């Protein structure tokens, strides 16, 4: 998960910051895709996609990360960087997931 | 979460009463103890890890817990009994500055204690670990930052 | 902030899976007060029955 | 409240807080006082600020007070000032707090579409908050008004 | 699901082929279906309306929207019209289908436990529900109305 | 059904059904009462056809009754005929529905595992199936028969 | 987990060291291990056929297959197959480890919950565990179907 | 800096700077001034500060200084004392800037990976810091001692 | 041990166990023998290899038996040489089980965070075992040393 | 990524040829020299964070480097290059294991140069690092297995180069 | 390319505006500072070679770019290396009387990069040159100089990277 979400070189410098995340999956009282959520709504996510990209680099990236994908259309493009522009990253990510 | 200032305003909000005097009494006192709190924080956060080690060594450790057969037993039980004291003593310091319990309930108290009897881990023991980091905070903060210190630790040992 | 605790289950219709996949039938999880509406309507689209919601944190009619 | 939203964002981090995140709580608690008084002034002025200001508000939008319009008639003008009195009461809430979270929970959060079903326009509600603050500005003192001017300020931009 | 598929379904179990009785039975939803679909046309056009006319024969004015009531709040009372546009949504969807089983799936599973834990009042819920009927009953007209009318009872006797 | 499709669609929209959506449902239900027509003819000749195609099946196929084959026996040829009973009634279901998901989640998902255990070849299966079309083709008008080969299509490409 | 892990776990909640009396245990399975691997190889071969044999004694022929049962329709028989054969793999798997843990770790965890949510039958399923054993003693051979009965009988006797 | 962090906050939430934010960056340009003095009277003062920090800490931890111990020699203890000036730089920025985040990146961030290769013992680090604080508030007015510890407190927490 | 080895990638796999990975199963319990004498080797030799690690570990480091160091004092200096032990107790039942995953869960999962705590050197630790190791290995037959040596490697290698 | 075996079979599958002789004594070859290989593995496996350190010491630090207005200097850009070291020492032993360098192709050495170019990273330091590694695992792994170790840590450098 | 002067001139003209005293202001603080720049101009043409010369000195010569496998390794690539350092000194000479860093832009800056990457040659030494060479510059010019001429070099720097 670390390696999907940040990419794999931030994810190595990772050593706990998440601890607490990961001991509520361990206990399996989150699901995988909640833990995936706050990897997304997290400071070091939005230190290293949002805050040194242009708004649509930050949409790339999120696709990357939270689906693997690139961005398929034109209206898919509009849809999503619409919703980052009034509202937060954390909208963002909310959504696709 | 919710603080001092915030839980006044609310009572006041579903009342729809404008705030009064004796409201703003209320908010004129955390005011006057914020300053202290403020020093206490920066006091924890510095001695963070020593707190633990002191506490552990009060009351975890050359124990039972610490002996094969013991719930700490194990470096990986070991390791997740010290993190989770961590916790208790970040998430009081939290309190402390706040000036309201509340943040305790939403983030720690709640379902520890089932999580506990579920794993095993001995409540009492636990408890016991998180009145002697009172006791190791409540020197290193000073006298009258540690009443408040106190109040926060002793609403988590309620609780679990 | 509120967190729901919702426990639900949903079929795998579509495809019967080799994988034995029980977490996916059967969860019980934490969600985000906002995200839970989403994740209501979710599990109703893919037919999923959610047997019990209960509000894990924070209070209920709480104005802030 | 200031404190809060510290509190939340070390806890999103999972850290202490920082140095000048507890700067920042130091200036508040002194600032509180100060804030206090500004409050109460306003409490005390709340029902002469919101009469002054409706009716500069009528007269700014002589629509909204129309047959057409959604404030015409006693109940429903009653109403528009039922609102203004709400928004100056958060408003004091968020000097308080010296945040405009406590503010932004009950007032500017679904705002948008409570008004559109209601059908009030929405840019007379704030000219309404505009019309408030400068009555409000005049009673306060020039730096007590710049301090209670962010809160109102913030309202505006809200809707 | 839908009429058609209810039958089949019923069918199904039983192992029997559609038979005369079963086909009479698709026979009346048909004709009942053009009616259905103007119905709808109606509802979806007015139905900003629709929520604002039961809203003020219900909600506002009220205990609700007054300091401490569940509907005070910009954020309460915005949310409060958000379910009653997915009960008329829902509502209309059941209306073409002719079956009650969207409404269970959709809007009935899971509500009354999350309304219990919000402490959101069902009767409230109930009496807003109603008051849409009544709204969409005069705009649909009377033969449609009669259609529309029993799965906004169905809604309100599931929250009930 | 078509209808179930259109509020589905809407539903994932979150949006009321849209002037095209609500005239697709218009043009189906007009053209129930025809579909029952066709529907009802083949359950009338349901018995002949299963019989008749059975006997087609086993002349295109010595092999699957005969003493290796999963056909042979009393116990076992009535089986086969029972699957062939069971496809046929499905086809009915999907004719009424106007859609091929009736025909579908009975019988079409996880068919192949079904019959892989039963050891039942899967190509033989499909003859049956295909014999039932011709059968039933020639009992109904062109145009119906049409209609109804589509849903007999289906049925053979599933099982292949 | 295994035998061999066992015996191990037991010494270290008594921080023992490894005793004689311990090496026979572990010597003990040893000798049962070469049986195992065979009928394990067995099972795995003769998979197909154990879970169809199963099915005719029981699952076939019955209410359930027909219509308004729980096995009808493809994708539910499909389903149930599914599930007799995880019984069979775990039921092998815990035959080589000599340990009963893995069973409960993953196919009796929960699995009764799954079941009365789906609605399933418990006691058919049960069935169908008994039936595979009965088929699996034939195949293993004598010596081999004791060890395999007992995994059998544990699944049986979880769900 | 105080107004990087507001900035970065605001446009995560795509929104115009909160009021709270507003007066938060107020009070800091008003502070600044201040802070510049602080951050002057450690810099000229540096040299000393890092010598009596040094001598203070070879006593706290003899053993850092022992031939087994990384600051043996000239040579180490050179570099043990080049760190220490390092992180006293860094403090005087965090001063100036009234937020550690210009520290945390030059300093904090990958320390203890860059240590553990180095083999340095991060709490004997830690303890310099310490030290280093003392000399610095002995020098610096109580108000402006207890804003520099702040930011001394911060490096002791993050190593 | 190794057969939980080859069982769990069975399990991801969602296969019956391969041949191949049956044959080393086979080889494995054959092997169990020798690793069981290798075992009660090192276990008679225990105290004399903890003792001589001991002296040597003190030789190479002074300063963890120093005023300042953690290991100083004669309750201290036990509690190292029980590590020791505890050390070599989890390499023999690695030895046994043929893997270093029982040696893992009990020593090597968050053992640095455990020395952190108690501020013990985690290098001076590593060398204690090296040393064990070279005791060990004198003892042993050369094959013998050459198993053993692996876990004694991996332990040094985890803390690290 | 391939592997000696799979490297041999894909050569022959893409000809279509069977396995002949020739190929066989290649496959024969690779068996004789696995043993060897998996001992150097688990060697360096033990010894990676010492066998960064001996490097780090040999070639990165007490440089310019490590000093102010250098690349490694700041704990980010510290910590940063001995994350690098410990991929290239990974990925080598992947590759030793393996027999093959076409893992180091497929991930370490595709973009590497690009990536360092916008960084402002110095390639030729990062080579001397390598080499400096290679010199420390010589000695750990022992000389049958040196010889082998060399030549995937000559590929990396080249492939920086 | 444009000058101060012109640069006034064009914004009035776009506006259609007659000069006014603001824009007249603005032309007569050039004027001022036109004597000094003629008086540095002269003294960078006279000492062009050994500016050059000591900025290479200082960062280029005795480093890894001139030593083998370097960039500037080989006379051929030296003497282009040089010849780009004397560019970069006449265009900025040129801008510092003309008062406008157009020219820079126009000339040395537009398509400067690419040529680079397509080449191969590092980004980063190259400014680091320029930055030598302008330090060199600021000594000889004197220090009211200094400053117009820096910011032309800072101009080129900022350009490259
Ligand atoms: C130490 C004082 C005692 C102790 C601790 C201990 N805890 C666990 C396991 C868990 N502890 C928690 C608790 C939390 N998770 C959180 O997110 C928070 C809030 C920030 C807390 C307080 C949880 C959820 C777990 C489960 C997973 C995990 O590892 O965290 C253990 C492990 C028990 C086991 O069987 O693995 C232990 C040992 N136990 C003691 O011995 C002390 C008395
Ligand atoms: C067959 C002997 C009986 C039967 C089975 C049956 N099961 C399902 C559906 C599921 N069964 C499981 C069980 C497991 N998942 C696991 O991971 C494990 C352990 C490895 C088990 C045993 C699950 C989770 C499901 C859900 C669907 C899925 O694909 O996961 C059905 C289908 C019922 C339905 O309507 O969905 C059936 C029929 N039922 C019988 O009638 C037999 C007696
Ligand atoms: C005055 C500036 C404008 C105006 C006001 C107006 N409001 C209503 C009705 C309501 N207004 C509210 C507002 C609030 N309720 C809350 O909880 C909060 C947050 C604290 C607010 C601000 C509500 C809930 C109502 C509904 C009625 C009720 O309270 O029971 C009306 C009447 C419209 C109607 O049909 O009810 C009017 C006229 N109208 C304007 O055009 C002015 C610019
Ligand atoms: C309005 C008629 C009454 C009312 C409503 C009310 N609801 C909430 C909050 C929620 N309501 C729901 C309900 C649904 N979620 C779904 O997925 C569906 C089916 C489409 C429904 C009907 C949910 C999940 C929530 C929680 C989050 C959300 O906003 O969706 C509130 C807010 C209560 C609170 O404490 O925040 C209110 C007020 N309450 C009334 O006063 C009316 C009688
Ligand atoms: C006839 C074309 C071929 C044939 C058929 C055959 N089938 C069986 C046994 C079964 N067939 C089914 C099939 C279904 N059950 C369902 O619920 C559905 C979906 C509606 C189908 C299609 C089932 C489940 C059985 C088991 C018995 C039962 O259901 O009661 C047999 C007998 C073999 C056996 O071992 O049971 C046979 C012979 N065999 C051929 O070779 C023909 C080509
Ligand atoms: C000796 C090589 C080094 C050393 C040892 C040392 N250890 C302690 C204290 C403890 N050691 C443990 C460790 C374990 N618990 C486990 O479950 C396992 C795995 C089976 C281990 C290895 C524990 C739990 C303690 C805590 C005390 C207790 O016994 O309960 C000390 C004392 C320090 C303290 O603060 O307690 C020491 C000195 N330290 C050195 O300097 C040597 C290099
Ligand atoms: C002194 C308090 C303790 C100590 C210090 C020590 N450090 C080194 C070597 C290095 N220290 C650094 C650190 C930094 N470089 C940076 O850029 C920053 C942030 C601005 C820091 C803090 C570096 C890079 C080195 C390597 C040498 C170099 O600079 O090139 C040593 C030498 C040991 C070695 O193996 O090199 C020492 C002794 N260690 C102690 O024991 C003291 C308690
Ligand atoms: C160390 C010898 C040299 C050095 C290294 C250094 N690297 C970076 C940053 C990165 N390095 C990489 C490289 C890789 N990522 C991969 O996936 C692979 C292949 C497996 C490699 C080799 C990446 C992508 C980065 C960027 C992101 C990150 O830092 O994780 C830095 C930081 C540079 C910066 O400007 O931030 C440094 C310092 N530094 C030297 O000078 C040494 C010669
Ligand atoms: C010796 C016969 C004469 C002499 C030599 C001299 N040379 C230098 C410095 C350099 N000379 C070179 C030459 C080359 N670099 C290349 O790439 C090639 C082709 C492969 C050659 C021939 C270079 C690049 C330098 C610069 C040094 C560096 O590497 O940075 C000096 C030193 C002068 C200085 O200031 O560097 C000297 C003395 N000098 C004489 O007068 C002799 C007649
Ligand atoms: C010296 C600081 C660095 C260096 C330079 C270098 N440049 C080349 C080759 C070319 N340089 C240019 C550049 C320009 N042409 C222009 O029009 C302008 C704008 C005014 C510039 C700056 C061009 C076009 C060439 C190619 C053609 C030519 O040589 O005339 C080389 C040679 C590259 C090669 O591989 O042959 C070099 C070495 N390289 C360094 O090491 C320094 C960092």
């Amino acid at each position: 998960a670390y390696v999907q979400v940040f990419d794999k070189d931030i994810a190595s410098y990772i050593r706990s910051e998440f601890s607490a995340l990961e001991s509520r999956l361990r206990n399996r009282e989150t699901s995988v895709k909640e833990f995936v959520r706050l990897l997304g709504f997290s400071a070091l996510y939005r230190k290293q996609f949002h805050d040194r990209y242009p708004n649509t680099k930050v949409v790339e990236f999120a696709f990357k990360h939270f689906l693997g994908r690139a961005v398929k259309n034109q209206a898919e493009l509009i849809k999503y960087h619409g919703l980052l522009g009034r509202k937060g990253i954390k909208a963002l990510i909310g959504a696709l997931v | 979460m919710q603080d001092a200032i915030t839980a006044v305003i609310n009572n006041y909000d579903v009342q729809g009463k404008y705030l009064d005097g004796a409201a703003l009494d209320k908010l004129k006192a955390y005011f006057t103890t914020g300053a202290v709190r403020v020093r206490a924080a920066a006091v924890i956060s510095s001695n963070a890890t020593t707190i633990i080690k002191e506490a552990a060594a009060k009351a975890l450790i050359y124990s039972d817990l610490t002996r094969p057969g013991g719930n700490m037993y194990t470096t990986r039980r070991y390791a997740a009994c010290i993190r989770d004291m961590d916790y208790f003593l970040r998430y009081a310091t939290y309190a402390m500055l706040a000036g309201d319990p509340s943040i305790l309930d939403e983030r720690v108290l709640n379902g520890l204690k089932e999580t506990y009897n579920s794993l095993g881990v001995p409540i009492a023991a636990t408890v016991g670990g998180i009145q002697a980091m009172k006791e190791v905070v409540g020197g290193l903060v000073g006298p009258d930052a540690a009443k408040e210190a106190s109040i926060y630790f002793d609403y988590l040992s309620s609780g679990l | 902030s509120r967190y729901f605790k919702v426990t639900a289950c949903i079929p795998s219709l579509k495809r019967v899976r080799t994988g034995r996949e029980l977490q996916n039938t059967f969860f019980t999880k934490l969600v985000p007060y906002e995200n839970w509406f989403t994740e209501q309507q979710r599990i109703q689209k893919a037919g999923g029955k959610v047997l019990s919601v209960k509000l894990f944190t924070g209070v209920q009619g709480a104005n802030t | 409240s200031v404190l809060t939203k510290a509190i939340v964002n070390a806890d999103a981090e999972a850290r202490y807080l920082s140095p000048g995140e507890l700067d920042r709580i130091k200036s508040f608690v002194a600032s509180g006082e100060r804030r206090l008084r500004i409050a109460q002034t306003l409490t005390e002025a709340r029902e002469r600020i919101v009469k002054q200001a409706g009716d500069q508000l009528f007269q700014k939008r002589p629509d909204v007070v129309s047959p057409g319009g959604n404030a015409y008639g006693e109940k429903m003008t009653a109403l528009c000032l039922r609102d203004l009195d709400y928004y100056l009461r958060l408003v004091t809430y968020g000097i308080v707090a010296g945040d405009v979270t406590p503010i932004e929970e009950i007032g500017i959060i679904g705002v948008k579409e409570m008004y559109n079903s209601l059908q009030t326009p929405i840019p007379a509600v704030a000219e309404g908050v505009r019309a408030m603050k400068n009555v409000a500005t005049s009673l306060l003192s020039g730096d007590d008004a710049a301090e209670a001017g962010f809160y109102f300020d913030y309202l505006v931009g809200a809707m």
